[PDB]
């Protein structure tokens, strides 16, 4: 009787689908909220510069 | 309290359904909630901590009882800190929430060097 | 109010499809809306605030 | 105890129930237990070590 | 020395962590280093020479 063998066997590879697809799902939302984090710091210190204005005077004691 | 060496009260954040929508319950109640959150940093750790949650726009929970998320609802979610946990400038936390089915996120961000009543974490 | 103390009333812009065209829902009933818009300030915060729509040119509403 | 010579005390790691749904006991009785949980990394092995078990969330104990 | 003479090996230059953000280790532990520095030229090569950190402004070490 392969009819009641086969229940078995699939429940096997089901289950094991189920705990694979679960990792990816968590695996994915990882590396996507890394991506974002390196844009959003590039744009950051492009932006941070700074500059002199004025004559630079000095002081003598 | 706001300063150089401020506060922070209270982390808010907003989530929805995904692609092949399938129903998630969000029920808060201490004793039948099926979604729990922790919160950690490199100092301290706590498990299941309390939050409270508000609809936005379309929803059936002001009308009957719904606390399903579906297709078109919008879901907001509060995490409490202010008098037990201490938490202020120039730090880093994570967050991580843990649904009965689907996915598991965490939120990783940095306390600003001068907390002000309400900041941005871009 | 006008000057130098004055007040804002209102925001106003416009909107359009993108390059892979695909519909979406404008209505602004406040128990049908599907769009939520915050506002948001460094000291202020209000969620869901209410908004009207014109429609421009060739339209069928 | 914190440092560049540090000591670990304590690992912690959550489980719960896949796909299928038939129960498991999770007893820690040393007397009654039914998992076992064994520590090994390159030269030291012990088997059978304690753990003690605390539930989050909706619950019936 | 001066003049057409020797040099102190002594080059110095700073360095600091880039947008990603994840650190690296700094300890310059000749048993214990995992920062590798060579000196190279048209006459002669060195290699894995030691080296020493000073930090600067605000810093955790």
């Amino acid at each position: 009787i392969t009819a009641l063998e086969t229940a078995i066997i699939l429940i096997a590879f089901v289950v094991v689908a189920s705990v694979f697809a679960f990792t990816i799902l968590s695996a994915g939302t990882f590396s996507t909220e890394r991506g974002k984090e390196a844009v959003y710091a590039g744009l950051s210190e492009v932006r941070s510069s700074i500059e002199i204005k004025g004559s630079v005077v000095i002081i003598g004691e | 309290t706001t300063g150089a060496t401020g506060t922070v009260d209270s982390v808010i954040f907003t989530v929805a359904s995904a692609a092949g929508g399938e129903p998630i319950d969000l029920n808060n109640d201490p004793d039948d909630r099926v979604v729990v959150i922790d919160y950690r940093d490199a100092t301290q750790r706590h498990t299941d901590v309390d939050w409270s949650v508000t609809w936005l726009g379309k929803n059936d929970y002001d009308t009957t009882g719904d606390t399903l998320l579906e297709q078109g609802e919008l879901a907001e979610i509060t995490v409490t800190l202010a008098p037990t946990i201490t938490l202020s400038t120039n730090t880093d936390f994570i967050i991580e929430v843990k649904p009965p089915a689907g996915a598991v996120f965490s939120i990783q961000r940095t306390t600003p060097a001068y907390i002000e009543t309400v900041n941005d974490l871009q």
